[PDB]
């Protein structure tokens, strides 16, 4: 079998921070990842008003709070409010003392490379950890499937990125990466709102038009008769209950918001949709490895979480590649947590004891032992 | 310039290891260019002196 | 969900359930068939074995296929049945790890003592693959479905060889195990993955470590820094000349001259005479024994411009093919002219005046005050 | 009378003009741009597809198509316009008493070679029509006759090897890595200090900064440990809205997927082994002048020291008694214009031409067997 | 008691298996495929080095080599690797208790006999060993002692005279064409269609159309003109991806290469009047069961209409007074392991073995004295 560890687990990405110990089935701390500060004047003295505030509590607040994401498209932008959530994550939600626990990070494909050795700098210097680990979520997402061949399509809240892999080997130069994900679902919700006449414009009602798209979008299986569906008839309207009470009706926005991710040119990208960006990933693989590619497609990430992008990803797919092939699509039920299952997997193989970067590596060659090391 | 310096000893070298014994002393006289005395020049078929100069 | 192990059972759907997963082989093709509420870690094991099975058991001749409910194909429809309602699955407890625990004993067989010995190695797995002495012959039995492996090292007699072949046929009648069990003989390098599977970490010797390396396939130039000696120059004074062009060169030549885009024969009481901006073919016919031989030589002029030299080497290639292609070319430029050439002139110099024709301006005039070197 | 016209169709640009003179009068980018958004002000001068450039003149809003991707042509639509912009609106003379050279790449699908042929006498109606290798237009444009020639333009690099003014053909070699994949590698490895270009008009951005800010590093390994020591090979470049971007390392990178094609994953291998096994594959006595003749074309071979690297790769692989020049004229960019030009010129070239008779009375069969 | 091992060492493909079989249990490529990229996902079995028809089945993201180049062993290091593979994981048996019979090509160097044995002897540690000749084992299953042996596989065509059961050194004659030849001249002709396949990795594709779709015309000209009129004869292949891709002329065209070398550029002769040029070389005597046994051995004699086309090209250069015919077993690719299999299986071989004591007390020399 394999030999138990200690090691820390710490999805960060754009959205959501999912936080837990590696050889666990589930993450532990499952919160988001914002930081909220008080845009009001506080004329109450006393109860303890903190300057600013991170995750759960945040949530709970938002009214009176301005909320900024530090992670933006993958690339952390402010690194204080980074190091804030990392010791939110350390401190208050798992209880562990950094200085004794090994952790693997995660990170999207192509990212700049000064992300990687300030998040070498902030691990080793600031929390003192013995070991550090930057994993691509994607090959975590192949492990927490269990197979070895596929072309896995992760799509977060700031990257969605295709990356093949044949046995354990990847491909480099047919990885892709789009810069369409669920806040740019979010903002195009935000701006087709205004057709009804429901205005939001703040980071509250960014907060509750994301738990709109969640509860209540869905992918359509074709585009132009659920138009006229919709334009028909008055049975794909639902309804949803605002915190103050008022109730809003929609309609065939439930299903225009998700078809951005299959027609980019709704918010002005001219680049190709994901169906053609997962045929494209798999046509600059070399001709002997496309059969396979084709029947072990993945899905991970929670954009992919909508219902019916399964069956309209096969039929364009389908539509796309020669008839002779036979497509196949793998979506578990549980890919939202995937990068932290597979996470989990890798941190407790007996085989990646000898790939952590240890604490003398850092000292003698600096943050840039991290390109060495990790991929 | 290590061109010129590393040069300047093949030339020695050349002129110490010829199967005729020539004169040891043989001097090497650096010729810049644009800068050439006749010596040099005379033994070329048809010099232009602005050749170089466009 | 630990120790996962494989164990072979008999081929009906009622055998299958939700919580395991399985491994259908029907020889070049196998089906790999994952549980709704099936873990990590057995599916884990279940790619594990499936690769190990092609990859060593039938060399790469397989494909291996990964299924799940609802997307059986037609080959497992078609061998197995069609499907019932699946029963469930117990959840993935930890007795069932202290049973996987408790399924094979390794035995060893030596005569390193001077005599006959069948002594017990283990009897908990995962065993150590150091345990597998070169010098010995080891016994695995997991004859509960009908499995006993003779390991065979490299430095071991042949009587402990027929030894351990004979206790392990001794096996069968004392334990009372079914009769279909296969005797596995293995030697070293050559081990099945189903044997592979008891042991903590198996290492095949080319094993990649880590990431691993590219082999790229090419390579750039890499030299050392040498000094370099300048006695070679004046040295080993190699030299090839001419190969066919024996003789002295009065012949029976014609020589043109481009002017524009068209070249017009020279005048034939200017043979030698040639312009330094223009640029000229030369046909030369061998009068030589030799098995005659024609020679068309294409001579460019220094101040010559780019229109003349290309007209040169297009009008030398059509003169060259219009003639059959029996004559050979050689391009030549002002000063490098081989000896051949200077003697076609017969014992005359080579005169080289100053200009020459241009589509603009034509022939120049020359000058009143001429020096020639 | 009639001044016959030299076009050479590249899959980057297009080098268009008229037979006996020394530059082409027209260059200018293949490409064809189709709107994307949605205009709102009417009348005024919008048109349905702009070519050349018009095109990169207005690339905010077009999306941008290469009619030629890797030699072949995709598009003949596209084409057909490229042909029609480049007689109409460039040259601005009528084609229908002009003959017409054109230009190909070796070891092309012979399909194109009628269908080229199929547009220039039913929809121009040219009256004579040629079709010329370009690598043997570029040796011939040096003054040369037997060489090899090393032609990477936009789309591919192939090496011919010619004797006696005939290009051996056991021994043209093609290598699908050019100009634009460089340009493409370029965009992939600008993500390293974050700049994003995704962008067809953020691609014609990277090309430029390809064209200004790249060359060829002598030895790699130095190369890359001098820039990772310091910062004096850093240079900073100005982009259209203002911003200044500054790349290091990435100036050298690029150029080595020339020589190491491993970079952008390819298993064959690079541009000196290509000149070292076409030069194999020939009779062994004319393997002397081959290597002293070695010609450079095109224009991806334009970055500063590719002529330096080119002749230390070949020199540690031939052997040490061979001489090797590798030569860099200046003009190397227009060289295959250059060579059809004169070519065309010629008082002798007035009967390789394939006319109007010996086509309609042989189909497009004819450039079979009149261009060799 | 124990079982010999018969093992033929390909070019392109060994055989393997044991003595006193009727076919090779297995049949699997020499080839070593080495990766070129980066294995990312750890601790899921990546080896350095994948050996033989595993390396065939990931062939995509392999760079694939062979050991055996021209018939003779050049790279050592992976022809001990080929070995290790068909002992221990292909054949699952020890080398230490089964002897083992090797197969060489004619006119092998000493040294690489000499390195065989040792390599045979010390890293494997056999007890018995004996090498012996293609051509021979052949003859010897085509139920012969005198004959000549068309031996054509993936490196060489080797043409053998035999007489009374021993070859003739002064007339064994090497033509360096087969079917790795083939492949890649199919490869240069499937260009002209718009099919590119430049790596190793499809290189086994093309080999695969060879194989399935290729024959030889009796007559060459006529078969171009009914090629070139109708569509009767163009058939399409379906490659692994999903393309279909379609072939027409081609399918007779790449063939033809054996017996006119210079469509490849190859100024040899063709393999009909080689094995003349060899027969004439033999005493005058014999040639009358030479000329009528005409034993074709080896996988590229599998394409269908080569014994009637070997049989229209010797008839018409042989002179008329002689009858000539031409032999071709359905086994004949396999036809060597079986002479191998008879031979190590009589009972008059057991003195003929080289056992361990006599390299012993002999050395890596015994091998000259007694392989004779
Ligand atoms: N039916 C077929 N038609 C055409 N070619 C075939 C056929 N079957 C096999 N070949 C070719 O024959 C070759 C293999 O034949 P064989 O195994 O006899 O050769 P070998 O022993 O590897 O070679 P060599 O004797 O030159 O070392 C390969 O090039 C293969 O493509
Ligand atoms: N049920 C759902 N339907 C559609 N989208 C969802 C659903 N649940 C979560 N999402 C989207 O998934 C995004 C984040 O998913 P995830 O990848 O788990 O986080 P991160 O991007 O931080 O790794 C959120 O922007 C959210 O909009
Ligand atoms: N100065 C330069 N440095 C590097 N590359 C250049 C330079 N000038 C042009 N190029 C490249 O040359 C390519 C076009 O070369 P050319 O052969 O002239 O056109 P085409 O390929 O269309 O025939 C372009 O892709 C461009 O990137
Ligand atoms: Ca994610
Ligand atoms: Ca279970
Ligand atoms: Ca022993
Ligand atoms: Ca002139
Ligand atoms: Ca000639
Ligand atoms: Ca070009
Ligand atoms: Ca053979």
């Amino acid at each position: 079998d394999e030999d138990e560890t200690t090691a820390l687990v710490c999805d960060n990405g754009s959205g959501l921070v999912k936080a837990g110990f590696a050889g666990d089935d589930a993450p532990r701390a499952v919160f988001p990842s914002i930081v909220g500060r008080p845009r009001h004047q506080g004329v109450m003295v006393g109860m303890g008003q903190k300057d600013s505030y991170v995750g759960d509590e945040a949530q709970s607040k938002r009214g009176i709070l301005t909320l900024k994401y530090p992670i933006e498209h993958g690339i952390i932008t402010n690194w204080d409010d980074m190091e804030k959530i990392w010791h939110h994550t350390f401190y208050n939600e798992l209880r562990v003392a950094p200085e004794e626990h090994p952790t693997l990070l995660t990170e999207a494909p192509l990212n700049p490379k000064a992300n990687r050795e300030k998040m070498t700098q902030i691990m080793f210097e600031t929390f003192n950890v013995p070991a550090m680990y930057v994993a691509i979520q994607a090959v975590l997402s192949l492990y927490a499937s269990g197979r070895t061949t596929g072309i896995v399509l992760d799509s977060g809240d700031g990257v969605t990125h295709n990356v093949p892999i044949y046995e354990g080997y990847a491909l480099p130069h047919a990885i892709m990466r789009l810069d369409l994900a669920g806040r740019d679902l979010t903002d195009y919700l935000m701006k087709i709102l205004t057709e009804r006449g429901y205005s939001f414009v703040t980071t509250a009602e960014r907060e509750i038009v994301r738990d709109i798209k969640e509860k209540l979008c869905y992918v359509a299986l074709d585009f132009e008769n659920e138009m006229a569906t919709a334009a028909s008839s008055s049975s794909l309207e639902k309804s949803y209950e605002l915190p103050d009470g008022q109730v809003i009706t929609i309609g065939n926005e439930r299903f225009r918001c998700p078809e951005t991710l299959f027609q980019p040119s709704f918010i002005g990208m001219e680049s190709a949709g994901i169906h053609e960006t997962t045929y494209n990933s798999i046509m600059k693989c070399d001709i002997d490895i496309r059969k396979d590619l084709y029947a072990n497609n993945v899905m991970s990430g929670g954009t992919t979480m909508y219902p019916g992008i399964a069956d309209r990803m096969q039929k364009e797919i389908t539509a796309l590649a020669p008839s002779t092939m036979k497509i196949k699509i793998i979506a578990p039920p549980e890919r939202k947590y995937s990068v932290w299952i597979g996470g989990s997997i890798l941190a407790s193989l007996s085989t990646f004891q000898q790939m952590w970067i240890t604490k003398q590596e850092y000292d003698e060659a600096g943050p840039s032992i991290v390109h060495r090391k990790c991929f | 310039e290590e061109e010129k310096t590393e040069a300047l000893t093949s030339a020695k070298r050349y002129i110490e290891t010829d199967p005729a014994n020539r004169d040891r002393r043989t001097p090497i006289t650096v010729v810049k260019q644009g800068f050439e005395p006749p010596s040099f020049v005379g033994w070329f078929l048809g010099w232009d002196d602005d050749y170089w100069s466009v | 969900r630990r120790v996962v192990r494989a164990t072979e059972v008999p081929v009906s759907w009622e055998s299958f359930n939700n919580g395991d997963c399985f491994i259908l082989d029907l020889g070049n093709n196998i089906h790999q068939w994952c549980g709704s509420n099936s873990n990590r870690y057995e599916r884990l094991k279940a790619t594990q074995v499936s690769k190990g099975i092609r990859d060593n058991e039938r060399s790469g001749r397989a494909r291996v296929h990964v299924s799940e409910e609802g997307t059986e194909p037609e080959a497992m429809l078609q061998v197995l049945g069609p499907k019932p309602a699946l029963p469930a699955g117990t959840e993935d407890t930890a007795k069932e790890d202290a049973a996987n625990r408790k399924l094979a004993k390794l035995y060893k067989v030596s005569n390193g003592a001077g005599t006959m010995s069948v002594s017990l190695v283990a009897d908990e797995n995962p065993f150590a693959q150091g345990a597998l002495k070169s010098e010995d012959c080891f016994i695995l039995d997991h004859g509960k479905d009908g499995k006993i492996f003779v390991w065979k090292g490299k430095q071991a007699n042949t009587e402990e060889r027929k030894a351990a072949l004979k206790t392990a046929s001794d096996f069968i009648t004392k334990m009372d195990y079914p009769k279909q069990t296969q005797v596995s003989v293995l030697p070293e390098g050559g081990e099945t993955p189903l044997f592979k599977q008891f042991f903590k970490n198996w290492r095949d010797p080319d094993q990649t470590d880590g990431l691993g390396l590219s082999y790229l396939s090419s390579h750039i130039a890499n030299v050392e820094r040498v000094p370099f000696d300048a006695a070679t120059l004046h040295t080993s004074t190699a030299m090839a000349a001419q190969h066919g062009m024996d003789d002295d060169g009065t012949g029976q030549k014609q020589i043109w001259r481009i002017e524009g885009s068209n070249k017009v024969p020279v005048d034939p009481a200017t043979y030698g005479q040639f312009y330094g901006g223009d640029s000229y073919i030369i046909l030369y016919n061998y009068r030589h024994g030799g098995r005659q031989g024609q020679i068309i030589y294409n001579w460019q002029g220094a101040q010559s411009t780019q229109d003349e030299v290309a007209a040169s080497a297009i009008l030398t290639a059509q003169l060259d093919e219009e003639l059959g292609g029996t004559p050979v070319q050689s391009r030549v430029v002002q000063g490098k002219e081989p000896a051949h050439l200077m003697s076609l002139f017969g014992g005359k110099p080579m005169i080289i005046y100053k200009g020459g024709t241009s589509r603009e301006g034509g022939q120049t005039a020359p000058a009143s005050t001429r020096l020639f070197q």
